[PDB]
């Protein structure tokens, strides 16, 4: 069996959900979403913010708790074939993390640009502020934490210790979410120019750099893949 | 749509927009709508806002639903940032061409280099038609007419696709062979020196030489075509001509100003001294995009936005005609739902509880006088 | 010699030099030459240049071929930086004393704190004699006359040579023994503790004590001699007195201005309104150190530099006398080889294609009027 169709679901769920989110923000961007003090803004974007925050907290708790509770206690008695299957599942988790990272840090972030640089601006919770900071960021954080936990709890290579590159890849992009505080402090007060390359944008960037730890993470996963079932063929 | 969130005192004391007019309220695609009016730069410019040494006359709108055909300060076109003087009154004119159908809230705004957006009154303008009918023709000094909607789009797409294809070809050339794990094992276990061998070096040399040669040839071709080019035209424009307003014949001294918390009314006591030779009457109080009118004295006919217009929102304790030379003190109350809708009541949250505004005084013959008032605004709770 | 490289529009709109005069064209060593004139700070000061809050009246020249004896703005000496006001006209006077023989291109220039050099017209001045004959005497408040060419030179040489000799003595004392490789081997192989032993420590203590004692004694001696000293005198000088020019009786409105690319001519259409009570005629157009003259109206007699002077470079379509109260629109062409020699045609490369200049209008009796014009400058290619 080895690599199964969980990868197709991993791609499709993010693609479909974010396409629907884009449709929603295209429909309610203007017209209930321009005026932050209008009653329709509360029903179409503040309610969205509340619901998405509650659902993200619940989903993160449930997913992380399930992954930690179903952790493999007897990692020693794991066959190489099962280890290969678990390595493929972890690679699917990493693919989902990469897809979520794309959607969060490229698509909806540069949609913050197109939005803040064309709209008259108004609150810390613009519809772009509900979709990017509080939906896509949390979603990729949840996916990254889940992938890290799966590696630690199913892969003997990633067990017996916390991998530094994986921890950086998982936590640095997470630090972008608390960095939103610098954003708010970085437009309201310091810098009223809607520049996206302002130093108040450095906390996100600096922590966007930490995603480069995926390189060490991926060579670690390559070594984990090539533990017992490294071949032969490769180097033979 | 971006105001009602800015600080009330900052909206009150930055820039006062008046004599605003709109040529049309409903337009077709490609039809032009003109916005005119005057703005006065308040003398008590807040220290937190940089002085309007570098300012841009902008339009508040949800993206290019209109295109700014022209914009004027004084009588001269202002496509760049301009320098404004504190205390001066300027007249402006913005010409917009409809591009996208719908109902749009169009604001005239002034962006200041170190203070952010100063949004004036916004008016709903309806656009009907189809976006596909929109044209933005322009004639260059080289004698060709192009449509700015799609000019150079094909060339941009072609060049970007070409370079993306070159990069993808490079990556795929290296990706035909196995990529990650066997190459990693070969590099780790002993010297590799086997995964990069001729003609890989020849292919890379070809890629490098072709890239440099294609860049040079494309630049030369883009220089032979379009032989006449100019850099981007930028730079703040000085010498904006302000309006030479006559000195007002009305002097007003604000003796305290209060507003109820909570409430929708603002109360102030004014000592009005009438100079000149005509009986005056208080007709309007404009504070921040909100016009409180005394309907018995003046009526608005310029189609001011209804949510910003208080037709009878200005009540004067004694608004009888003020004979020349006579001085009297009256209690003026400006009350309207706009005071709470546009969050002018939220000056209680502000770190500077001072207001500014314009009082419009009208005589019998109809000629009007504009006087500016500013004073601390004291909340009242009991 | 540093202009012709600066941006054409920046040379056009910073500072306009006019009424320039030179006392002499050829001088001897120690002889004085005086440069006089007026400069007007343009109202449309470019935003890329900091406002002339801190400005210095300098001389453009290849090193001290002259010494600046005196310099005045208004009527007062300006050895320090000064504050200038935008839109004001100031008169200046620089006194130069010849120091080095040769043919020198002397410019009057204004350095602005945050904008760099603004170079005015330059004139070739011949210096004859020998540099050895040059003297720069000055009398101090302590009652001694010194020559600034060689004053303190001996003392400076002596002290520098003394301290250099002390350092060389230290180095040579340590360099008598073998230096690099044996000492390195001794330090590496085992503890060294043998290459620095008494009386080396005694010699170093002597060097340190002698250095401190000599510094203290020299400072005390230099305080007993020259007991009266003052710090360097610095600081921007405010309150420069501008010229109180009468309000011009001529108003000019520029209706478009064009220049051919390539070409040596600039064309503009002006609407001239003559107020006052005398028939006026356009006699000069000054744009950037270049004077385009209508020879039928005015002739230059102040010895303006020939390469900057267009004697008949100004052609007016109808330069008949303009009766008072009369308004007419004429086509004015300023054409000369200077327009290309001084790269005023390179405004096509500039990111701000706007020009500024001065128009000089002369009546029958000879009294002149100065009016300032500024407008966009549109290139024409076909
Ligand atoms: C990592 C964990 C992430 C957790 C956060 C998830 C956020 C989900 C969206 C919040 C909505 C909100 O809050 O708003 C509630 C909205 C407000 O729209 P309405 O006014 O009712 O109009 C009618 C509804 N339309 C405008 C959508 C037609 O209505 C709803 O009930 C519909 C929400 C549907 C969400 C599920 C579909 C997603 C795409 C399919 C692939 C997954
Ligand atoms: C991973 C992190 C999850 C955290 C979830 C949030 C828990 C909130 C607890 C209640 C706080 C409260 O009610 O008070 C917060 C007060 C509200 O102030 P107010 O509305 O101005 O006035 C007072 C109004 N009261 C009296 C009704 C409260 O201060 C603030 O303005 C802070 C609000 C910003 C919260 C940002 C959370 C973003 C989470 C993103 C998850 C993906
Ligand atoms: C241990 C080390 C930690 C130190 C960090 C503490 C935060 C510093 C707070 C500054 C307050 C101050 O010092 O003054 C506040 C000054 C006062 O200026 P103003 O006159 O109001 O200007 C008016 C201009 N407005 C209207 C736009 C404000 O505003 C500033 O210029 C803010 C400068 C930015 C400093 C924050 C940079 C954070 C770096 C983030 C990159 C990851
Ligand atoms: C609406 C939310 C639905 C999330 C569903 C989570 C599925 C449960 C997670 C999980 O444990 O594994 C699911 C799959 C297949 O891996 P499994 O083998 O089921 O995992 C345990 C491994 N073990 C069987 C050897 C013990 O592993 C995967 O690759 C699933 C990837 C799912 C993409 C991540 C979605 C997260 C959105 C916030
Ligand atoms: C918010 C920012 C995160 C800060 C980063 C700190 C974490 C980084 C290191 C890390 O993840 O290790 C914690 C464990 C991995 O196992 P260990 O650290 O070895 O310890 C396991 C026992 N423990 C679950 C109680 C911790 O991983 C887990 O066990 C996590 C799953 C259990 C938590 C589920 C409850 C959370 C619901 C919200
Ligand atoms: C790899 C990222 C793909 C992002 C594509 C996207 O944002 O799609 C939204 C956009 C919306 O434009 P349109 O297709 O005209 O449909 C408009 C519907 N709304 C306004 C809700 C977006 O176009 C599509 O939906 C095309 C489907 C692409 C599938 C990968
Ligand atoms: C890594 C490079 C960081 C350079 C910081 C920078 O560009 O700051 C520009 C800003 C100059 O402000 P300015 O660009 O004039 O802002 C104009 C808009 N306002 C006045 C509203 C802020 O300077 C500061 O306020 C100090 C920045 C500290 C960085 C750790
Ligand atoms: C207004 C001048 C701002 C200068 C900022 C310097 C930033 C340097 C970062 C090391
Ligand atoms: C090393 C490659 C240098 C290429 C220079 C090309 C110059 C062409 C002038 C138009
Ligand atoms: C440790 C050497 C300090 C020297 C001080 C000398 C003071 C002299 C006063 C004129
Ligand atoms: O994070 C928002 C983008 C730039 C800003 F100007 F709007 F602030
Ligand atoms: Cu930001
Ligand atoms: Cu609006
Ligand atoms: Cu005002
Ligand atoms: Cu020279
Ligand atoms: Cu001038």
């Amino acid at each position: 069996l080895l690599d199964k169709k969980w990868l197709t679901f991993a791609l499709a769920i993010y693609t479909v959900f974010y396409l629907w989110v884009r449709w929603y923000e295209g429909v309610y961007g203007w017209s209930a979403g321009l005026d932050s003090f209008a009653p329709e803004f509360e029903t179409y974007w503040m309610n969205f913010l509340y619901t998405e925050i509650v659902l993200e907290i619940v989903t993160a708790s449930i997913l992380w708790g399930y992954l930690w509770k179903t952790r493999d206690r007897n990692l020693a008695a794991l066959t190489p074939r099962e280890e290969l299957r678990r390595n493929f599942t972890h690679l699917v988790w990493l693919v989902a993390y990469a897809w979520a990272i794309y959607w969060g840090a490229s698509y909806f972030t540069e949609q913050d640009g197109t939005w803040h640089q064309t709209i008259v601006r108004d609150t810390d919770f613009t519809p772009s502020h509900i979709i990017e900071f509080y939906l896509s960021y949390p979603i990729y954080i949840i996916t990254g934490f889940a992938a890290f936990i799966y590696a630690k709890t199913r892969l003997p290579f990633f067990a017996k210790g916390i991998s530094l590159p994986y921890l950086v890849l998982v936590v640095g992009p997470f630090m972008i979410l608390p960095n939103v505080g610098l954003n708010e402090w970085g437009h309201t007060f310091w810098f009223m120019e809607e520049l996206f390359v302002a130093p108040l944008h450095y906390g996100f960037v600096i922590f966007g750099w930490l995603a480069l730890a995926v390189m060490g993470t991926l060579t670690q996963t390559f070594y984990s893949f090539a533990q017992g079932g490294l071949g032969q063929s490769l180097c033979e | 749509h971006g105001e009602k969130s800015q600080a009330a005192f900052m909206r009150m004391r930055t820039i006062h927009w008046y004599d605003l007019s709109w040529s049309k309220e409903k337009v077709k695609i490609n039809e032009t709508v003109e916005i005119k009016g005057k703005f006065h730069v308040f003398e008590g410019w807040p220290e937190t806002v940089d002085e309007p040494d570098v300012a841009f006359l902008n339009v508040g709108m949800p993206g290019p639903v209109f295109i700014r055909k022209e914009s004027y300060i004084g009588g001269q076109l202002v496509p760049r940032s301009v320098r404004l003087e504190i205390g001066k009154t300027y007249d402006f004119r913005v010409v917009l061409k409809a591009r996208r159908p719908g109902d749009w809230h169009v604001h005239t705004m002034m962006n200041v280099q170190g203070g952010g957006p100063i949004i004036g009154p916004g008016k709903w303008i309806t656009v009907e038609g189809s976006m596909s009918e929109f044209r933005n023709p322009v004639t260059t000094l080289t004698g060709q007419t192009v449509d700015l909607e799609n000019y150079n789009e094909g060339n941009t797409y072609f060049w970007h696709a070409f370079w993306f294809a070159i990069g993808v070809a490079w990556i795929g050339y290296w990706s035909r062979r196995p990529i990650f794990i066997p190459r990693l094992l070969m590099v780790d276990a002993g010297r590799a020196d086997e995964l990069v061998s001729a003609t890989d070096r020849k292919v890379a040399m070809g890629f490098l030489a072709a890239t440099i040669l294609i860049v040079v040839m494309a630049m030369s071709s883009a220089n032979s075509k379009y032989p006449i080019t100019i850099p981007l035209q930028a730079g703040t424009m000085r010498g904006m001509k302000p309006l030479e307003l006559p000195a007002p014949t009305v002097s007003v001294k604000v003796e305290d100003a209060t507003y109820r918390v909570p409430g929708r009314a603002m109360r102030m006591k004014l000592t009005i001294t009438n100079h000149g030779n005509s009986p005056i009457r208080l007709g309007e109080f404009y504070t921040a995009s909100v016009r409180f009118l005394d309907s018995d004295v003046y009526k608005d006919t310029t189609g001011y936005p209804e949510d910003l217009l208080a037709e009878d929102g200005l009540s004067v304790s004694d608004n009888s005609p003020l004979a020349p030379g006579e001085t009297r003190t009256v209690d003026v109350t400006a009350s309207d739902a706009a005071w709470e809708v546009y969050r002018l009541s939220d000056i209680i949250y502000d770190p500077d509880s001072r207001f500014a505004g314009l009082l419009f005084f009208f005589d019998a013959t109809g000629n009007r006088q504009v006087v500016q008032i500013d004073a601390p605004l004291i909340p009242s709770f009991m």
